[PDB]
RNA sequence: ACCCCCGUGCCCAUAGCACUGUGGAACCACCCCACCCCAUGCCGAACUGGGUCGUGAAACACAGCAGCGCCAAUGAUACUCGGACCGCAGGGUCCCGGAAAAGUCGGUCAGCGCGGGGGU
RNA sequence: GUUUGACUGGGGCGGUCGCCUCCCAAAAUGUAACGGAGGCGCCCAAAGGUCACCUCAAGACGGUUGGAAAUCGUCUGUAGAGCGCAAAGGUAGAAGGUGGCUUGACUGCGAGACUGACACGUCGAGCAGGGAGGAAACUCGGGCUUAGUGAACCGGUGGUACCG
């Protein structure tokens, strides 16, 4: 239930990978996807549907997914990364992946 | 009755502070008694082993919060 | 009985309990005990303090 | 490892031919439906033939 | 198909009377839970499937067969195979059944003064006092195996038992008088 | 006395009295000065002794109680295993531990009723009164 | 910078629960409808998907509060490495450092970051 | 012509020999008794691989041939459950409950360590040939682990093609 997320968040052994963590978090029809430095106590490159209304139809995640992809690529930093959450695949969340993955 | 069987030799092989090699065994215990931390693997029999050479260190507070980890030297 | 309060000049050095009322099988509980000057009971009100025990009885061989 | 008239069995693998063997332990407990699995021989890889006998 | 009747009149009646901070704070009904225990039926592989058609034809929603867990029971509990059937009704499909029963099914009980008004669930939830299975409109003595009955639970958002029976007005709320 | 189902066996060791108080459940009580075992009888006879000297009144409290099972030679020698399941049950008591306590009887009343039960006891003993009040 | 919200760590109950008070177009949440994506071994309750009004009720968030939990001294004791002993025995003592558990006095309803949205 | 075991508070009668778990075991490992208890000589083609979701025992109230016990509902619910078997450890971010697809319950090796007088035995990163589940990081060379076993000899079967 509230272990949905903590099943996934722990599913990724963080600093053992060498990668970074990308936390997509959906609440409203808006999504905030942010990328975190696991080893260090910090975060790297934010995105949002906040200043947005880029697209009308959620699947505006395409924008924020590409927005992060571009905002991060200025810092360099593209491997796999990719956290997730209580939320499943395909749909609205995969509109974000393919906007970053192959879009970044 | 008279039927008890065998020693079984479970222990903590490399204690904290010690310099492990790659492939050394850090702990022998039964199910989970110590949790594998940074730089430490775990096998069929549980039994943490060393992934990377370095210094071994113990970390715990309470319960199942016990952890074994490695770090390099140079 | 632990009770409490207020003055520890005036502390309840004893507790007077009148038993003439009770006879047999009667369990006097802690809500029946007199504690002047607002001394709150420490334990449960219904906790048994004084109980008079019945005479020794037997039937079968 | 010991063997008798009883349930389950030791059953060999197919011809990855190659004329080859695997022989995992098996059981007639679930079903007699026989079996086929995937393995690799001398030739190629993953040539997948049927549990014999 | 109702759902309008809950709307308007049901809400302010308690809201304009006792009062509520919202139209959301107003007591609702989440789901109608219907489960017929087949434990008394040892037919199993034979007639257990029949009680599924009974509940599926009435609520238009397929029943899920519950299971043993095998327990002990000291007389009969075993393994496995079903021991009972289950269907949960929520939304409009609850509102199709609920309306269907109060208008039609309930009057079909002999000498019906209404279900027991005494406290059901202090947490605000309510049950159904269904005894016979034949009392339901779709069920008749024409087509049946034996004389049996099923249980039904009304799951409501009422915060109090006091406010439970209160919401339970409107919808066909007989009493003990 | 002898109890219902258990672990069934024991060895032996001796410390000092842990869970025996000074007082409890009455005005007067009995305290053991020597480490020892007390059996199912003994204390059973001690109850009977004390009560015989009373009105028979139900005012007597026994804090002690047999748990530890002890064993014995079936007939003789060392041939075979350890054995003797039911021989007797014992209750270990250590010094300072309070054994029996009485209610409502007077000073000499319980002085003599402890003295009678003083014999039948493998150890020396002394009765008492309350100063330390501990309930928690 | 400050107030605060949403995310996400470290710590890994002195940060936890119940009683409870504030919060609402900015954020969260419910709510709204959904033939199809997708999905409930029955129910879109859960995932999922289309979006307001409403609502601040529930859930969440913060402030309150020391009734319960959890942490918990100093004193003394139990036991004990070493030294030296009494008892026929069960057992016991002296010196020397080490030194608990419980209990009481109390202490609390946390701390410390990263990023973004919104007021001043 | 030979065989007819040992252990053993004398020998015999009785029981016992290997393997796993707890106590004994004196807070490292190790440690004996014809000491104190109990189990193994299997099972699982899915109880495996991976990929997703799921959360238990029990009580109280209310509910229908169904009452101690059923099936349903709400509330409580650091586990008082479960884990194929014996106990100990272990487990709620699961190893436990359910499905999708599967054949890694793989061939060639094996850094470096646990343990043993030896012979055995246990764990294992990583490399290659090939795969499997996933979108992906990744995981997989049987199972929560610890019992489910037999050196060598002599030989049966399928290869292979060195000796001849
Ligand atoms: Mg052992
Ligand atoms: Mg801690
Ligand atoms: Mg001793
Ligand atoms: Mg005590
Ligand atoms: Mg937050
Ligand atoms: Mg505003
Ligand atoms: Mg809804
Ligand atoms: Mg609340
Ligand atoms: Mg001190
Ligand atoms: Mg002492
Ligand atoms: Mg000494
Ligand atoms: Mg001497
Ligand atoms: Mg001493
Ligand atoms: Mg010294
Ligand atoms: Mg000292
Ligand atoms: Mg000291
Ligand atoms: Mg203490
Ligand atoms: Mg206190
Ligand atoms: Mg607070
Ligand atoms: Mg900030
Ligand atoms: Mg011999
Ligand atoms: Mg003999
Ligand atoms: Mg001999
Ligand atoms: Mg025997
Ligand atoms: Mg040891
Ligand atoms: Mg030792
Ligand atoms: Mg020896
Ligand atoms: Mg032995
Ligand atoms: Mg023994
Ligand atoms: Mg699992
Ligand atoms: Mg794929
Ligand atoms: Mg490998
Ligand atoms: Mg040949």
């Amino acid at each position: 239930r509230r272990k949905l997320r903590t099943r996934r968040k722990v599913r990724t052994t963080t600093a053992a990978s060498g990668r970074l963590r990308l936390s997509v978090y959906r609440s409203s029809k808006h999504i905030y996807a942010q990328i975190i430095d696991d080893s260090r106590g910090q975060t790297l490159a934010a995105a949002s549907s906040a200043a947005l209304k880029s697209g009308n139809k959620t699947d505006t995640a395409a924008a924020v997914g590409k927005a992060l992809a571009a905002a991060a690529a200025e810092k360099g930093i593209k491997q796999v990364v990719f956290d997730r959450g209580s939320y499943k695949y395909h749909g609205r969340v995969k509109a974000l992946a393919d906007a970053a993955r192959e879009g970044g | 009755n008279g039927r008890d069987s065998n020693p079984k030799y479970l222990g903590v092989k490399k204690f904290g502070g010690e310099v492990v090699k790659a492939g050394n065994i850090l702990v022998r215990q039964r199910g989970t008694k110590f949790k594998a931390g940074q730089g430490v693997g775990m096998g069929r029999d549980h039994t943490l082993f060393a992934l990377s050479d370095g210094k071994v260190v113990f970390i715990n507070k309470g319960k199942g919060a016990r952890f074994i980890s490695i770090e390099a030297a140079q | 009985l632990q009770i409490v309060a207020p003055g520890p000049r005036r502390i309840p050095q004893e507790l007077v309990v009148d038993v003439t009322k009770m006879n047999i099988g009667d369990h006097i509980t802690a809500g029946d005990i007199k504690l002047p000057e607002g001394c709150t009971l420490a334990a449960d009100p219904e906790l048994t303090v004084v109980s008079v025990l019945p005479p020794r009885l037997t039937a079968e061989e | 490892a010991k063997d008798g008239p009883r349930i389950i069995v030791k059953m060999e693998s197919s011809a990855g031919t190659g004329f080859y063997y695997t022989t995992t332990k098996n059981r007639r407990n679930t079903q007699a439906k026989l079996e086929l699995k995937k393995y690799d021989p001398v030739a190629k890889k993953h040539v997948v033939f049927r549990e014999k006998k | 198909q109702l759902k309008t009747k809950y709307n308007d009149q049901v809400r302010p009646a308690l809201m304009q009377q006792f009062g509520y901070s919202s139209v959301m704070a107003v007591p609702r009904i989440e789901k109608i839970v219907v489960n017929e225990g087949l434990g008394s039926s040892k037919e199993d592989s034979k007639a257990i499937d029949k009680a599924a058609k009974e509940l599926a034809l009435i609520t238009l929603q397929k029943p899920i067969i519950t299971k043993a867990k095998k327990s002990i029971s000291n007389f009969k509990l075993r393994q496995g195979m079903p021991v009972g059937i289950k269907v949960t009704l929520r939304g409009e499909r609850m509102y199709v059944f609920l309306e269907k029963l109060i208008n039609i099914g309930l009057p079909r009980i002999r000498d019906f003064r209404g279900i027991n008004p005494n406290a059901f669930d202090g947490r605000g939830n309510y049950n159904l006092g269904i005894k016979e299975q034949l009392i339901f409109p779709e069920i008749t003595y024409d087509m049946v195996d034996k004389t049996r009955g099923m249980d039904i639970t009304i799951v409501t958002t009422a915060k109090t038992d006091e406010e439970a029976r209160a919401l339970l007005q409107s919808m066909g709320l007989p009493f003990r008088k | 006395k002898r109890t219902k189902f258990r672990k069934q066996f024991r060895g032996r060791m001796t410390g000092d009295a842990k869970g025996g108080d000074y007082v409890a459940f009455g005005d007067y009580g009995l305290i053991a000065m020597e480490p020892a075992w007390i059996k199912s009888n003994q204390i059973e006879a001690c109850r009977i002794v004390m009560s015989r000297h009373f009105r028979r009144g139900g005012k007597i409290y026994i804090r002690i109680f047999p748990d530890k099972p002890v064993t014995k030679k079936p007939a003789e020698t060392r041939m075979g295993k350890g054995k003797g399941a039911v021989e007797y049950w014992v209750s270990v008591v250590k010094p300072g531990r309070v054994m029996f306590e009485v209610a409502g009887v007077t000073e000499e009343q319980a002085k003599e009723a402890f003295r009678l039960a003083g014999h039948k006891l493998p150890i020396q003993t002394k009765m008492v009164k309350r100063e330390v009040y501990d309930e928690a």
